[PDB]
């Protein structure tokens, strides 16, 4: 249990989500959700050239 | 208006703040209350005791 | 060993119940066929808490879900984790409730309330000690807010010493989807008080709050709000799933909360959420969830208790941590401000320690806390149905199916007493 | 620069082994008096004294 | 022939007897599998077999079974005979009602059945030690109902109790007075010895003397284990004073209703200030009667000792230990009270004490086992009494209890009986 | 252990804040993504003052931001330090205050406390012993001064036995940027009076008056003006973050210059400055910084202590330098300019050493002084105060937020009254 | 068997007892990190450092010290420094706040909190001692923690350990300079509640120092090391009887009976003679006259105080290195024949010599030079009366306003102990009077 007691732990410590793309980012660990927009842009873009052509 | 008079008046008709006691317990300075913890008899002074 | 049956009812009650399977199967490595791919072997010990076991090592929940529409459940069959639910639990009503509470008790949910007693009477004598129930609902519903309270009222009478709870979703004078919640709930928290052990509450205005004051989400969902109702609902059930330093099962978390057997109204939240670009600023230590489980901001009901007093106060912690670091922190709340906690009570707060953290995960928290703050929440509800009341608004809909105005009057004098069982403790 | 702090270090080093040696030999030397034993006789040999 | 059976009652009990039996193995030269890779020292804990096992004599006890779980995969799964680690189905809830009387019902037989069979091997038994938890529900009803059921068995024999006081300022539990309060009167006369232990005084010892900030339970059973193993230390490795076990209730204990005292153990230091300082019989006997060093927090300088006890491990020599003593009868900061003119017990054995890898503690010379009878644990009654008004002027959780079979009159009679202890106390010392 | 909550309000609030952690991170060698890059072991051994700790070795200030313009926390983004600070510490409103006083202090600016109030009680319960709080405003703004004294008045009611200090941007009458500032700056100044501990003033043309003499910059921006409030915001808090020959930190300072606790507004001042011509041409020595931090152009107020007494004097230095040196000069200027000291007190000057210079330097020096020449600022507020309020000129945009004229009234006879204290102790 | 537990409290004493102790590991044998290098008799070996260091088992000498502050800065330095495998970790007590140049904080409101974590390890310390002679102690009158606590440091070992003594070396206050402002109110606090509680006072003021080593010395622009350096000169000539060998023993009990007549007069005042540079020191002898006469001129004196305005109430001289017996008595009957040095007429004796053996020790990077012969010197003097009169001025003048007492009255302060200590005084500045005046 020297972890516990570790004075560098916070410095050998890494983030729950350190990136967008990773792995241990599943359901149960609550770092990631679906209803975060990303793709928003892009979509209101497709929208108003569709709204063009139309 | 005497401040020079007041101000000296302000302190001595007064009181002194006495504080909250405080038992430092390690050399890096950890410091705690003194009542509220298991030390200092404060419960066997109640009315309720040994009746 | 110590099961828990599901239950749950309603188009809220399948949404929740369709994100809750999701988590816990993803916790004990579950893909969407039934099969175990998981790595650990502590993820295979307990698993017939919730899973049973079939031909072929395939494991299916112990859930059955209610409804009294058809189109609810074929969203539920067809979604990524419908093939893992036995097919043969779903129960559903051809005609549906139409948003009236007498329709789904009296009527409509009176001939299906004995179809899935024989659902539950099958498969909750196939355990071996259960622990008790569970249900999900929604009070400002029809299905759920009718006949599921018909079916706390039926299992209480044939199972009485286990546990029932309820994730109850009382409604909301801000967020209001229909017109006639008024006459739901308040028919529906007088059938709660006598056959619930525990129960919470949980307002969709005030998960609307978490979703954009804390993670900044720009279009949150439905699908969102399902995940943080069962983040405190495999949060509380974590210690006889896991092993631990200190367990804590869900009859252990009654005996320390409730004083009084009529004062049962908890309310959750929930201690590592954290936006997006907020990610890298935290540390996840045990100080810093302790005082976020602990906001006003977090909880999950629309009331403060900045106006109230904190009766007891509830922690699971998850994850390896240090037992001294936990401790400090309840002595460290008690203590500053003596104004929001009862006096009558010398130390409120309960914590219990396991030892796996949510997967992904580094640590975790949850908090169940009794207030008297929660009296707002009904009185904010009964300041609208005799607004409404008193001049007989929508009442033909409701007499129709055999009640009397005796109904109406017995059902806010039952839940202005408990307004005023929680007064005399706010002083 | 490496390389060469390297050699420097293992050159500067190996002086101070030898004279780990030395004052061991040293320190054994100066235990001695009278009635100590472990001490005894030696042919005279020009090797002492060059 | 010189047996000890221990009995653990609850998740504090699993878990200690887990560090405690671990340093027994290792004190031994015992593996985790049973076998040893000859003297018989080990036969007050192990019994050997037929098949070259040492098994040991205890018996765990749990109302729940994710905790001796663990002990039945971890790592001496091999060592511990299946049937020594009993548990429930459905534990007692924080409940003294439901560890006393519906829940322990159905486990008090089979335990009082393994206890005959491991009774009926010991030929010098000595007596039992139990180890329990106050604020638990199997730890307290359960624990109370086995001492409740012991006496009627076994009679005038020794029964030791290792006990997790409820801690001064933090808790875990808010049901914690009433469970503390009703297995205080039930067992106040079916006990011989009660010694104290509080988890936040082992916290604070293990910060200070120590350098482990953060510390964990499993870093309080070492020091909990250290001190077990120097109580039943001369029973097995030769000494120049043993001290057997049916001398600590006879030197420590004055009056049937007060056999409550506390311990410490005296170098419990770390492996950079075990190189600055020399740890002589006489630092480490003035360093028992230290309030910073106590076992529970509360402090004997407000009270009048009425007994004590030292057991001394290692390179010990009778007159260093008596000069130590000697300076300490001297000060006036240790006052005894009127009637207890002699004061002491004495106890030296030869065995240093044993060094666990993992540890904390380093490895010494000397050691100093304490255990001492002191006024001054008034005031550790008087917060439990008060808090257990503060709880009852309001009725508050009295159905939990009421409703599994007890009466209400108990909480009135254990408050009454637990006034009289407190004017006890007070007119003992006058 | 002794960590210090920084507070700031307003444009002027922000933008000096902004520069403030500048000169900290690179102090503490901290490169702008948070992460720590530097040499010794010295500038990380007390770096928790300011600093918090994230995970991966990252720092992040215990700086909370307010404004009540949502525009200006975008300014605050595009510096090069933009991205050091937390996204929750921002408070920003959505209207702002917009010169004025009742609109920051009843109106809107008394909506938008009570989200920050969480947001400094989130960060204050977090220290193992806070020493106290700063603060860093204009008076003569809305946000910063309308809020900015019920910001003060809140956190001196909760905790009361802690540090507050004041780094107050008061105005100045030849750089009149706005019309309606005497009414904000004469309404706030009763507010510093009863709960502050410590005050500077720090007026913008008393930091024009040395970057267009002492450093010729051709284009001094606020840029060049931060950079003097921050040396000077630094040379305070230092030796409690580094260690010293003799020891001082922001309470032994307030003990020793706070005679009365109605008499603490200071006149902050600054060592070594030097212009680029005149840069080859100097010599580094000892007193080559008293020579500069007692010059009466020195100051980092609009007012002069030839027209009155200093009653008392601190200073703090900085660099491996020697205490007989240092000593010996404070007694050099205390014997020779023997009218500009009070009687009363007779050991007027405060001392400390500290051992690590500013990064780039090589020694340095830091002033606080306390003086009856400062009540020559408040008169002036107060004669363009009366010339205006007779006549009761801007009244009804203030009194439309439900203030009242004798709120008005008692706010020069709670200033009359300090332009009257520091005149009988002037008599002494 | 001749041990003396040294206390240090202050950043003024912690800062001092660096230096002291880098002398004593120098002048026995000990390494920076606690090891003797080698013994040449392992089982013999000498054991002249049992008076301040303490041996374990192995090898490790620990000093007997404790060291005391209120603020963690000064402290952590000495704690990961070149002797941080020296000093056992317990023995350096810091706080958390420092005192804050306060009289009250340091007496009733911060140093009422450590009082009884330092007396718990001042015990550990004096039941190692065989044959405790008494304890020393350093601070400084103008602190928070030097003064406050110090005060009460001294009210609680009066009543646990009753009349074992207790000696000080304080920093009075220079006259001239000085670095605070409320130096005063703590100055007159301090000692008024110390009269009854102390043994004796040796006094030095750095501004004092500050004149020998710009000019004895050659070093211009000192720091405080330089000041501190010989400090460490005084406490182990003062010392060095105890520990090495002596033609005239002087234990630490025969100072107060030789230097304190009266139960309210315990000031003396410290004098080192020849510290002289050393280019300046290649130039002259310095026999036991030369070094005797320089003790005795007011401007080597380390106290901002003349001595020939007043009259000398006792002497105490201590000796090192080449010295005969003889020649002692020869130069303090010259010294007496001297009219520029006067006696007061009820003291017709008036000395206590020590001789000793031990030369002092070169430290590598001091300003000294290597000697034969040294003395040190503590002298009672009528002339300190003069320099309460400039201590009374002081208090009174900011007393009239009643300046800076807020402070300390809403410190756990009445405000009537203001007016009690100084008129405690005011007898004390009259009582200094009674003595000096003859006895016609
Ligand atoms: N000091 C100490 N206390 C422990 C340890 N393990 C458990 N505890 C104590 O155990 C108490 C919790 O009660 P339980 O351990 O569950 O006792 P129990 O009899 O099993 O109670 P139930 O689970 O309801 O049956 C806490 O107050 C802890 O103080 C330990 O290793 N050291
Ligand atoms: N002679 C000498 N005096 C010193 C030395 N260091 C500090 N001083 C004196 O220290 C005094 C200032 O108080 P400090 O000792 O630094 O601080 P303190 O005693 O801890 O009191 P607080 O700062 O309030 O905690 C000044 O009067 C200096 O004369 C030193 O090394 N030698
Ligand atoms: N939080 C949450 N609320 C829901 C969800 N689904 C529906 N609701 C709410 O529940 C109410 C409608 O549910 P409803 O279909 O009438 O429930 P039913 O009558 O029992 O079928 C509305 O207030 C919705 O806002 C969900 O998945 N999560
Ligand atoms: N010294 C200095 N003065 C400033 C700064 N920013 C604004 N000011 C002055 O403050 C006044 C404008 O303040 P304003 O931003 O409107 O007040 P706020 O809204 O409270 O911040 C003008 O007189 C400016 O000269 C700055 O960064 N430094
Ligand atoms: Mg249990
Ligand atoms: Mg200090």
């Amino acid at each position: 249990e020297f972890d516990l007691s570790d004075p560098l732990a916070l410095k050998k410590d890494r983030p729950a989500r350190q990136s967008d793309y990773d792995a241990r980012n599943t359901i149960s660990g609550m770092q990631k959700f679906m209803g975060e927009d990303l793709n928003f842009h892009l979509r209101k873009k497709f929208q108003e050239e569709q709204n063009r052509e139309w | 208006k005497n401040f020079i008079n007041t101000n000296a008046a302000d302190v001595i008709m007064g009181v002194a703040k006495k504080p909250k006691p405080i038992y430092v317990d390690k050399r890096t300075g950890d410091k705690h209350d003194l009542e509220t913890s298991g030390l200092v008899p404060k419960y066997i002074n109640k009315k309720d005791y040994g009746v | 060993m110590r099961e828990i049956v599901h239950l749950q009812a309603g188009q809220c009650g399948n949404q929740i119940g369709a994100k809750f399977w999701e988590v816990i199967s993803d916790e004990h490595g579950i893909d969407p066929t039934g099969t175990y791919h998981g790595d650990s072997d502590l993820q295979l010990e307990r698993i017939n808490v919730y899973y049973n076991e079939a031909t072929g090592g395939k494991y299916v929940p112990r859930a059955v879900l209610v409804d009294l529409e058809p189109g609810t459940m074929d969203s539920v069959r067809s979604g990524p984790f419908g093939q893992i639910f036995r097919p043969d639990n779903f129960v559903f009503g051809q005609s549906g409730a139409g948003n009236n509470w007498a329709k789904g008790h009296y009527t409509e949910g009176a001939e299906l309330v004995d179809s899935v007693l024989d659902v539950v009477r099958k498969e909750a004598e196939s355990c071996d000690c259960l622990q008790g129930f569970q249900l999900t609902h929604s009070l400002g519903g029809g299905t759920g807010s009718g006949m599921g309270t018909l079916l706390i009222s039926k299992i209480r009478e044939e199972y009485p010493d286990r546990i029932m709870n309820t994730f109850s979703v009382v409604p909301s004078p801000k967020v209001s989807d229909t017109v006639v919640e008024p006459y739901n709930a308040t028919l529906s928290v007088h059938q709660l008080v006598e056959n619930t052990d525990e129960t919470y509450c949980i307002d969709n205005e005030a998960l609307y709050d978490i979703c954009f004051r804390t993670l900044k989400l720009t279009t949150p969902t439905y699908g969102d709000l399902n995940h943080l109702v069962s983040a405190t609902m495999s949060g509380v059930t974590t210690c006889l799933r896991f092993p631990g330093q200190l367990n804590a099962d869900l009859r252990k978390l009654a005996v320390n909360m409730v004083p009084f057997p009529r004062l049962h109204f908890f309310m959750p939240g929930f201690a590592p959420l954290t936006s997006r670009g907020s990610q890298q600023y935290r540390a996840l230590t045990v100080p810093e969830l302790t005082q976020q489980m602990f906001d006003a901001k977090n909880m999950m009901a629309a009331c403060d208790p900045r106006h109230g007093r904190y009766l007891t106060v509830a922690a699971v912690f998850r994850g390896r941590m240090s037992m001294k670091e936990v401790d400090e922190q309840m002595l460290n709340v008690q203590n500053k401000n003596s104004s929001y906690f009862v006096e009558w009570i010398p130390n409120n707060v309960k914590t219990a320690v396991c030892d796996i953290p949510p997967r992904g995960l580094k640590m975790s928290a949850t908090f169940i806390g009794n207030s008297t703050a929660i009296q707002e929440l009904f009185k904010r509800i009964s300041e609208q149905f005799t607004a409404m009341f008193r001049r007989k608004a929508f009442l033909h809909w409701y007499t129709g199916e055999g009640m009397d105005e005796m109904e109406f009057t017995e059902a806010e004098s039952n839940m202005n007493d408990l307004v005023s069982e929680y007064q005399q403790y706010q002083d | 620069q490496i390389r060469l702090n390297w050699e420097h270090k293992e050159t500067c080093e190996m002086d101070w082994s030898d004279k780990v040696e030395a004052y061991n030999i040293d320190e054994a030397c100066c235990r001695y008096n009278n009635q100590s034993t472990d001490v005894q006789f030696y042919p005279h040999s020009a090797k002492f004294e060059e | 022939m010189r047996e000890c059976i221990s009995v653990h009652v609850g998740q504090a009990g699993v878990q200690i007897g887990n560090a405690c039996w671990e340093l027994y193995c290792l004190e031994h030269g015992i593996q985790p599998d049973g076998q040893m890779p000859g003297d018989d020292s080990f036969n007050t804990f192990f019994s050997e077999t037929g098949a070259g096992k040492h098994v040991p004599r205890a018996v765990f006890v749990d109302l729940e079974p994710t905790v001796i779980d663990e002990v039945r995969t971890g790592t001496y799964r091999q060592l511990f005979h299946p049937e020594q680690l009993i548990t429930g189905k459905e534990d007692a809830a924080n409940n003294y009602a439901r560890g006393h009387y519906t829940i322990g019902k159905e486990l008090i037989d089979l335990v009082l059945d393994r206890i005959r069979k491991l009774a009926d091997q010991c030929t010098g038994l000595q007596g039992f030690l139990i180890f329990h938890s106050f604020g638990g529900g199997t730890g307290s009803g359960f624990t109370s109902l086995l001492m409740e059921r012991l006496s009627v068995d076994y009679g005038k024999k020794s029964k030791l109790e290792f006990s997790i006081y409820p801690a001064p300022q933090v808790s875990t539990a808010v049901v914690e007075p009433y469970n503390s309060i009703l297995t205080t009167h039930t067992t106040l006369e079916h006990s011989d010895c009660a010694f104290m232990v509080d988890n936040e005084a082992i916290y604070d010892i293990c910060r200070r003397n120590l350098d482990i900030e953060r510390p964990t339970y499993t870093n309080l059973n070492r020091l909990i284990g250290q001190i077990v193993s120097s109580i039943t230390a001369s029973l097995r490795f030769d000494g120049a004073l043993n001290v057997d076990l049916t001398e600590f209730q006879t030197n420590l204990v004055p009056y049937p209703r007060i056999h409550f005292p506390l311990a410490t153990y005296a170098p419990v230091i770390s492996a950079e200030k075990a190189y600055h300082e020399q740890l002589s019989v006489a630092e480490i006997t003035n360093a028992c009667f230290e309030p910073a060093n106590q076992m529970v927090k509360c402090d004997p300088r407000h009270g009048k000792y009425m007994a004590c006890c030292l057991l001394y491990r290692g390179d010990v020599v009778p007159k260093d230990v008596n000069a130590a003593i000697a300076t300490i009868k001297t000060k006036r900061t240790i006052q005894f009270v009127d009637w207890c003119p002699t004061g002491f017990k004495v106890g030296i054995n030869y065995q240093p004490p044993t060094v666990v890898p993992g540890g904390d503690l380093a490895k010494v010379q000397r050691a100093v086992c304490m255990l001492s009878n002191t006024t001054a644990i008034a005031e550790a009654w008087a917060r439990l009494d008060h808090k257990f008004d503060l709880m009852y002027a309001k009725r508050a959780f009295v159905h939990w209890y009421v409703g599994e079979g007890m009466e209400e009159g108990e909480f009135s009679e254990a408050r009454e009986d637990m006034a009289a202890l407190e004017k006890d106390y007070e007119e003992v010392g006058m």
